[PDB]
């Protein structure tokens, strides 16, 4: 009868009455982590509250899997925070970490960039992923709009551009740079 | 068994703050149940429990984390009176993980323990005995570093309490300054914070930051400190000095004197002391 729990609980998947007849009647012994991370993973991607499923399972390694594999439906208003706390934690496979660090080094971006204007140059992430898969002209002449440098040198870093304004961009940098005699970051 | 107390504290005459005891040492695991035992000193049947058994026995269940137990016998026992909601904000926190709900039930705590100030059966004060422990316990436990961050900045301004908790202030002080660096705490002060030990660890945090060279945010730690901030400029001053010789500009006279002369500039900047000043010249003097 209890078994017929589960089993009937993870057809549709409510996993907050099926959490339940695993800490009620379980009297919550160290092991039961594992059957617990089952069913909240195999509720993370099934809504679009998504973001508040992740953070509660033990095994790190599928932390990580888990947020590579889904990273897409996410306000970049929260995935930043889903991703910080796994790239901050300290057992997570070397192998995994370069991942998600550089995964989290393109929300950062994507961030600073939906915001340079006052309103909308996007509508989200997946906004300004789309546009930059599109003309990708725009969104440089608006990054150099502001004249900050630094942060089109990732919005193209993650986009290569073209080989001829390119140099235009870069030379202009330098010279605002020497405008203030900041010699090592002329240098560099 | 534990569908026995449940009817012993139904009975006319049964200790309603007794039978909590009971259950909660007789619904949980094998090892959990005996190591708790410690505590008593008579036989099993002659150990009348009392408002101090409890004690030991949420202090011993807290530790090795198993919290949605008492979190659940306290609804069938003693009901929503404080101490469920000072023990319900560590299901959103060190479990769950919803962090502006915390915040919002914590102020909720503090509003109810005032507004019922104006006989229970948990002792009063025995609330503000106990809570304390919880805080460090839900503090001291916690795994990754930047974990923390969020609970110390949670705090805050509800600083009245941590009686013998480390200090606030200094703490997400520290934690908002390497909000994004690599590094991580030690837990030395934070289960033994002191207006010495502070330093005497933080010495080795200063010296990380230097090896790294991103030398900005040092500034900002060792200002909590209030440590001496002198090595730390001629160390970045040697840096950019040892990154001139790789570009090996030290020959070309222009940027030489460029170097030199920001040297100037930037120690104005510092308004280091003047002796130290004196050294980092002489020194690169009787060098050249």
């Amino acid at each position: 009868v209890l078994s017929e729990a589960f089993e009937e609980s993870l057809v549709a998947r409510d996993w907050s009455r099926a959490l339940q007849l695993t800490e009620v009647y379980g009297r919550d012994v160290d092991d039961l982590s594992s059957i617990k991370d089952a069913v909240l993973s195999c509720a993370v991607a099934c809504d679009k509250e998504g973001w508040q499923y992740l953070f509660p399972v033990k095994d790190a390694s599928l932390r990580s899997r888990l947020a590579l594999q889904f990273v897409d439906r996410w306000p970049l208003e929260s995935c930043l925070e889903i991703l910080a706390y796994c790239i901050s934690d300290t057992a997570v496979q070397e192998g995994l970490k370069c991942e998600l660090q550089r995964k989290l080094a393109e929300l950062q971006v994507y961030q600073k960039i939906l915001g340079l204007q006052s309103p909308p140059v996007w509508c989200d992430w997946q906004t300004l992923r789309s546009c930059c898969v599109e003309d990708p002209s725009t969104v440089m002449n608006m990054i150099l709009e502001a004249q900050e440098y630094e942060l089109c040198e990732e919005w193209g870093c993650l986009y290569p551009i073209p080989r001829e304004h390119l140099i235009s961009l870069h030379q202009k940098h330098l010279l605002h740079l020497l405008e203030r005699r900041d010699h090592d970051k002329a240098l560099q | 068994a534990p569908i026995l107390s449940v009817l012993a504290s139904c009975l006319q005459g049964a200790s309603a703050i007794s039978c909590l005891c009971v259950w909660i040492i007789t619904s949980v695991e094998d090892n959990v149940a005996t190591e708790a035992m410690g505590h008593i000193q008579d036989s099993t049947e002659d150990h009348t429990w009392n408002l101090e058994d409890l004690s030991v026995i949420w202090r011993t269940l807290l530790t090795r984390q198993k919290s949605k137990t008492l979190i659940r016998g306290f609804q069938l026992f003693f009901k929503d009176s404080p101490l469920l909601l000072v023990m319900e904000m560590y299901e959103l926190c060190m479990f769950f993980r919803n962090y502006k709900e915390a915040e919002a039930k914590l102020l909720e705590f503090q509003k109810s323990l005032e507004t019922l100030n104006t006989h229970p059966v948990i002792p009063a004060m025995w609330l503000e005995d106990q809570v304390c422990f919880l805080l460090k316990l839900m503090l001291q436990q916690c795994k990754t570093q930047y974990e923390l961050g969020k609970l110390l900045q949670l705090f805050v301004e509800r600083e009245h309490l941590f009686s013998d908790g480390p200090d606030v202030k200094k703490l997400c002080i520290l934690c908002q300054i390497l909000k994004d660096t690599s590094i991580a705490i030690n837990h030395t002060i934070i289960t033994s914070y002191s207006i010495e030990n502070l330093q005497h660890e933080c010495r080795s945090i200063l010296e990380r930051l230097q090896t790294d060279g991103q030398f900005a945010l040092a500034r900002r730690v060792a200002e909590l400190a209030e440590l001496p901030v002198d090595n730390l400029v001629i160390k970045e001053i040697t840096q950019e000095m040892q990154t001139l010789k790789h570009i090996e500009q030290w020959s070309l006279k222009q940027a030489r004197i460029d170097f030199w002369k920001k040297c100037h500039e930037n120690f104005k900047k510092n308004s280091i002391s003047s002796k130290a000043a004196s050294s980092f010249f002489s020194t690169q003097a009787h060098v050249a």
